[PDB]
RNA sequence: GACGGAGCCAGCGAGUCUAACCUUGGCCGAGAGGUCUUGGUAAUCUUGUGAAACUCCGUCGUGCUGGGGAUAGAGCAUUGUAAUUAUUGCUCUUCAACGAGGAAUUCCUAGUAAGCGCAAGUCAUCAGCUUGCGUUGAUUACGUCCCUGCCCUUUGUACACACC
RNA sequence: UAAUUGCGAUAACGAACGAGACCUUAACCUACUAAAUAGUGGUGCUAGCAUUUGCUGGUUAUCCACUUCUUAGAGGGACUA
């Protein structure tokens, strides 16, 4: 019996929501308490860069953006369930981390 | 079960929470009374709903409002909107419908919307000018 | 039966209406302003009902509502895919019922008031409990389950219930909820079928829709009696608990008919000032009282007008 | 019927507690009370070169009463000023850390404010008490 | 007078002066009179206000600046000359002190002197530009009542600033003095002097 | 619109010649009908079904099972 | 002095070279049958009142 | 200027041309009807379709159309 | 309005691995700073970013005045291998042109113009710049084809390098 | 109509791009999911006061709720009704 905390940080939002739905379904499949999703804000990584090369023309700026979403869940699991929920719970690009205490 | 209710007013960023409980009559913002928050030239603007409705109804409600955001002006507008909403939400939930609607119509027949959130938000700054719609002056020659 | 006053306090179309069979003097009206409002009756010739409370929070239109007969539990079917159970005092949220993947359309309670019925625009007929778990999940209709109604069966409280339900896939189905199945099916409507009503004695159902043709099915021998030409869309239908009437709010007027024998008593028209002929304000919500002495009618323009029973001359 | 400081004003309580402090006198005030600026955001030493230490001490006692805990840097950020950068446009510059240090240490030498857990400085029981005794004075300012 | 006192005091001066009728800060909103035709529905004094700061939307539709209350429009007009844009609490403190000066100078209600002043200084016929081939003469035009109110308040404030600029005279004193002389015109006030010049150019260019 | 991002993909290549460089900007607009990740149509085509008629008179009477 | 107070019946159209003048008809507020074309300077609307010191002119297009 | 374009006008004429006896003059009911019988990609496009459809039904109960 | 105390109210943002990022809290320094730990790989700490305009009490009273602070001398710290041809910050002092800007000319129709500060980009240090963000918050229009331009039709042409 | 926007008129008919549709953000939502990296309430325990129950707090985990304000998913809403 241990007590872990998994943090899912990604930008493909519905892949995030689907892996968190997988996690909450596996957590209710053998319930821990309920420990539903805790939802951090959208960190917005905005860059403003000139559209123009070497400088002739009207001055234009594009604000390219990245939209990062962080979520995390506590769990009260055994170590074998920890290994399964770090291994068979995988997806492209979705950063998954399990911090223990 | 200590029949309280929490409501909320919202200016452009000044967001106030309003706690209303069945009490003795104290109206407080940031722990001090509303008579001791000091823009002082909007003091009658926050005095508006109380002496609007005639103060002998406030004797059984204690209200405490906390505001985050904005400036002095928008915080006074946030607290007056929030305690007026809390008054009419009390008179909806805990006493009669027509008392709620009577205070509601007496607020509508003066209102600066007074129980309604204003949709006025600041437009972004567009590039090419230090104003939101202003631009930098040009030379032509 | 001439008009006796004016009721206001809603902001949209007054959709539906109910009272309690023990205490006739309280009203609960559900209207298109996402809010369910109660009245007390005082019998004043200009302010006949006086507002008491309103239950709020719905993300869409409360379409239907019904109460129990001692004023204990209030049920509001609203198009935000839920049905809400309250008390008529303090408005506190007792039991939310979600589960319909599209808009709930009609709810009712039975005569013991622990089996809650909700017909829904996911083509389904759902029976939940007062707790909030589902007892019966019924498929069978091709299109929307627009209105459902329990029937008041025989006396002595038998352990057996019986229900009717319209469907704008052109059916009037009656279902037996002991083994959760159909018990009878009646056909003959030409257009989409909004409203159906069962009698006090549990053998007359009068059903109609956008046709203007009120067809009566007797569930005694399961026979089908006749059809009266209502000639416009019958917005709401009600059976009278004493005169055995068909009281119908229709797309131009309000036709009220006495069944035994075939004679129509009255063709009500409330007079307005300002609205025009192709812009008529029509009636939507109808309710008799529990004693059958007053009649409530809620309209598209927020208002409820009340009719009284009186002599001819 | 109950006395707290939030039922008297801010100007009037700060001036009343400054009058208390220059009445009771001994604070271990510094020697440079007429030399200094109070901030780098000022271009002239203050007008009342006499009792601004007592006004500053009264106001910071009120501020520490009002808050949870605070330090010398955040008191500098509070009492900073708008700086005339000359022809260059204005900014916000911090106040005198030395003066804020010696006034906070003087209220430590009374024991008005003390060191707090998780650092910084928090109000004492007797600091609240004497603040509420002068609040009792100002809530009996009505003759 | 039917008193009630609560936990927080909320003093009796306020509880008496405001509950029977809703005043200004402390000024008479009752018994005011606009003595003139063509100026009703363009002033606004019948629905009062507590203080003349208000959060109104007065641009999204066309004629709602007449629905805006009038001494608010006085504060809005005095917060200009872009060293002074956006200090509206300073401006409304200026009109509070101004109506104080009006009551200590005159026995009249100060909002009545405001109504009288813009009613008296609002010019009646202006003179607009024609294409004018050659000599470029200008046709006389009867100015609208909303522009009567607009140019009245505007010239009041321009006289306040340019008579208040380089002198020990402060803003409420100068605004009060232009307001009383534009109320009962003496032809010593810059507002009504500009009014008389507008009428002279309109007559001689008619 | 955002159909630029969804339903068409670009490919810009500088191609090196015997003389100076040429460039090819291939824009392939795939179907929305087989865009199996994303919405199955450009937001310009509305798909309706046609219904089935019913005979008018029908003799309104009762069946029983 | 003859300062005449008149009532707008109908507004007519935006004259002027620069496009800021309004042609208008005025009923006289005292007689119903004296209705005058008048060029007004600010914004005018229906149902409202005007001041005229020469209410007799009745001009045409301001070019 | 709220003038409806060819997608909304053509699709609303199509659903009233093959779906007259299903629809009504109710904005809420016809919004839910376009939910059921419309394969669309926007709630605002469906709202504008349903609004012009209620507009068309409100004049079609008063007379025909040339088309 | 300047100045001196006192009230005290924001939001988008950035932030160090095998090396010098944001730095809370105590200590001294008038100030700039330097020091001893604690906190952050960040809705966890810097942060309530306690920002400024604004607000109250008080001196100053029209004099190119204490407004403005340019220039210029002396010194103390910080960044850098390096600062003189000032990197920046600070202390003292010097107290200029500037008395509301000519002919022209620019931005703008609602939380919009304007005053007011902060973040971020380059960054060892340098923001008067810019990209964003918030605070206070208007007068005036709801038009026009007059001027400068645009689109459509009709017409004229000896113009097509197209009325320069 | 802002719109080659549509109604209509037709030697034109049926089409395509552009506009619109689309997408991001901004406003509302006591309505589902919630959260010691968000806030409240109550019981902790106590500080100052007047002590007439109270007020303003302090407490990183003392507990239990709670989701109104916060955050972000799934959705609602307006279509000139």
């Amino acid at each position: 019996i241990i007590k872990i905390r998994i943090t899912l940080t990604s930008t493909k939002v519905k892949q995030l929501e689907n892996v968190s739905s997988n996690i909450v379904k596996n957590a209710e499949q053998h319930n821990l308490v309920k420990k539903g999703p805790v939802r951090l804000p959208t960190k917005v990584l905005k860059i403003s860069t000139r559209k123009t090369p070497n400088g002739e023309g009207s001055k234009t700026w594009e604000t390219y953006e990245m939209r990062i979403h962080k979520r995390y869940i506590d769990l009260e699991a055994p170590v074998q369930i920890v290994k399964r929920i770090t291994q068979i719970t995988i997806e492209p690009g979705v950063d998954v981390e399990v911090v223990v205490a | 079960a200590v029949p309280s209710v929490q409501t909320f007013g919202k200016k452009k960023s000044a967001t106030a929470v309003a706690h209303v409980k069945a009490g003795k009559g104290l109206i407080k913002v940031n722990g001090s009374p509303i008579t001791l928050v000091e823009p002082e030239i909007l003091r009658f603007k926050v005095y508006e709903p109380l002496l609007l409705v005639g103060l002998d109804k406030f004797s059984n409600i204690d209200i405490r409002v906390r505001v985050t955001g904005g400036g002095h002006v928008s915080q006074v507008y946030a607290i007056r909107q929030a305690i007026a909403k809390g008054l009419v939400a009390y008179h909806q939930k805990y006493v009669d419908e027509q008392s709620k609607n009577e205070l509601k119509k007496a607020f509508t027949s003066y209102d600066r919307t007074l129980l309604i959130a204003d949709s006025r938000r600041p437009e972004p700054k567009k590039f090419g000018g230090k104003g939101a719609r202003s631009r930098f002056q040009k030379s032509y020659r | 039966l001439v008009l006796r006053g004016t009721l206001e306090g809603h902001n949209g179309w007054v959709t539906s209406l109910a009272t309690s069979a023990g205490q006739p003097n309280l009203l609960l009206s559900a209207s298109r302003d996402k809010t369910l409002i109660s009245w007390k009756l005082t019998g004043d010739d200009q302010k006949f009902g006086v507002p008491v409370r309103s239950f709020k929070g719905h993300s869409h239109i409360v379409q239907d509502c019904t109460l129990t007969a001692d004023g204990a539990y209030a049920l509001s079917a609203s198009w935000d895919k839920t049905l809400r159970l309250w008390d008529v005092a303090t408005g506190e949220t007792y039991q939310r019922f979600v589960g319909h993947k599209s808009d709930v359309m009609s709810v009712d309670i039975d005569k013991k008031a622990s089996m809650i019925i909700s017909g829904s625009r996911d083509k389904t007929i759902k029976v939940w409990t007062i707790k909030g778990q589902c007892l019966a999940t019924l498929l069978g209709h091709n299109d929307w389950v627009s209105q459902v109604r329990v029937v008041p069966n025989e006396k002595a409280d038998d352990d057996s219930v019986t229900i009717i339900s319209a469907g704008n896939d052109k059916m009037v189905k009656a279902w037996n909820l002991n083994q959760f199945q159909i018990e009878a099916d009646f056909i003959g409507h030409n257009s989409n079928i909004n409203t159906l009503t069962a009698s006090p004695d549990g053998t007359l159902i009068a059903s109609a829709g956008k046709d203007g043709e009120i067809m009566l099915w007797n569930l005694a021998a399961k026979k089908a009696m006749y059809t009266l030409s209502a000639q416009d869309e019958v917005f709401s239908l009600a059976f009278s608990p004493n005169r055995y009437w068909l009281a119908a709010a229709t797309a131009t007027g309000i036709k009220v008919f006495s069944l035994d024998p075939q004679y129509l008593v009255d063709d009500l028209r409330p007079e307005f000032a300002g609205y025009s002929k192709a812009a008529e304000p029509h009636a939507v919500s109808l309710a008799w009282s529990a004693d059958g002495q007053t009649l409530f009618a809620g309209y598209t323009d927020n208002v409820i007008r009340v009719w009284q029973v009186m002599t001819a001359n | 019927p109950g006395v707290s400081v939030r039922d008297v004003a801010a100007q009037d309580f700060i001036n009343a507690y400054a009058s208390f402090l220059q009445r009771q006198g001994k604070l271990e005030v510094p020697g440079y009370v007429d030399i200094v600026k109070t901030s780098s955001g000022n271009e002239m030493p203050p007008q009342d070169a006499e009792g601004w230490f007592y006004k500053r001490a009264a106001s910071v006692a009120r501020h520490i009463y009002m808050r949870k805990q605070v330090g010398v840097g955040k008191l500098n950020k509070l009492y900073g000023g708008a700086k005339s950068r000359g022809v260059r446009p204005y900014k916000h510059i911090d106040a005198s850390g030395s003066i804020n240090r010696k006034v906070l240490q003087a209220l430590e030498k009374i024991g008005i404010v003390e060191i707090s857990p998780k650092g910084g400085r928090r109000i004492s029981e007797n600091g609240q008490r004497d603040l509420d005794r002068i609040a009792a004075q100002t809530l009996e300012e009505d003759e | 007078f039917t008193p009630v006192v609560l936990a927080t005091p909320i003093p009796e001066e306020v509880q008496q002066a405001q509950t029977e009728i809703k005043l200004f800060n402390k000024w008479s909103f009752e018994e005011v009179e606009v003595k003139d035709a063509s100026l009703v529905d363009y002033v606004q004094v019948r629905q009062p206000i507590f203080v003349a700061h208000t959060a109104g939307r007065y641009a999204n539709k066309r004629f709602r600046k007449a629905q805006c209350p009038i001494i608010e429009r006085l504060t809005n007009s005095l917060m200009m000359n872009g060293r002074n844009n956006g200090k509206k609490l300073k401006a409304v403190r200026i009109i509070k002190h101004t109506l104080d000066i009006i009551n200590v100078l005159t026995d009249q209600n100060p909002i009545q002197v405001v109504v009288d002043a813009i009613t008296n200084t609002g010019p009646r016929e202006d003179t607009t530009r024609v294409g004018g081939g050659g000599a470029a003469r200008r046709q006389a035009v009867d100015v609208s009542p909303l522009r009567r109110v607009n140019q009245a308040i505007a010239l009041l404030t321009i006289g306040a600033r340019e008579a208040a600029f380089r002198n020990i005279k402060t803003i409420a004193e100068t605004l009060a003095e232009e307001l009383i002389n534009a109320a009962k015109g003496s032809s010593t006030s810059y507002a009504i002097k500009k009014k008389d010049e507008l009428e002279r150019v309109a007559k001689s260019n008619r | 619109g955002q159909p630029v991002n969804d339903f068409i993909d670009t490919a810009t290549r500088h191609v090196l010649m015997r003389q100076g460089v040429l460039g090819i900007k291939v824009k392939i607009m795939r179907d929305p009908a087989k865009s199996r990740t994303g919405p199955k149509a450009l937001p310009d085509a509305v798909t309706i079904i046609e219904p089935k008629e019913e005979e008018p008179i029908l003799a309104p009477s009762v069946k029983d099972y | 002095t003859p300062v005449t107070l008149a009532k707008v019946i109908k507004v007519l159209g935006r004259t002027g070279s620069r496009g800021g003048v309004t042609q208008v008809r005025v009923e006289f507020l005292e007689d119903t049958s004296r209705t005058i074309v008048r060029n007004v300077k600010g914004p005018v609307r229906e149902n409202d009142i005007l001041v005229l010191m020469e209410s007799e002119r009745e001009a045409r297009r301001l070019r | 200027g709220r003038v409806r374009t060819k997608t909304v006008k053509r699709a609303s004429k199509a659903l009233i041309e093959r779906y007259y006896p299903k629809l009504t003059l109710d904005f809420q009911t016809n919004k839910r009807l376009c939910d059921e019988i419309a394969t669309i990609q926007s709630k605002r496009l469906r709202n504008k379709i349903a609004g012009y459809t209620t507009h068309l039904m409100k004049r079609i109960q008063k007379g025909p159309v040339r088309g």
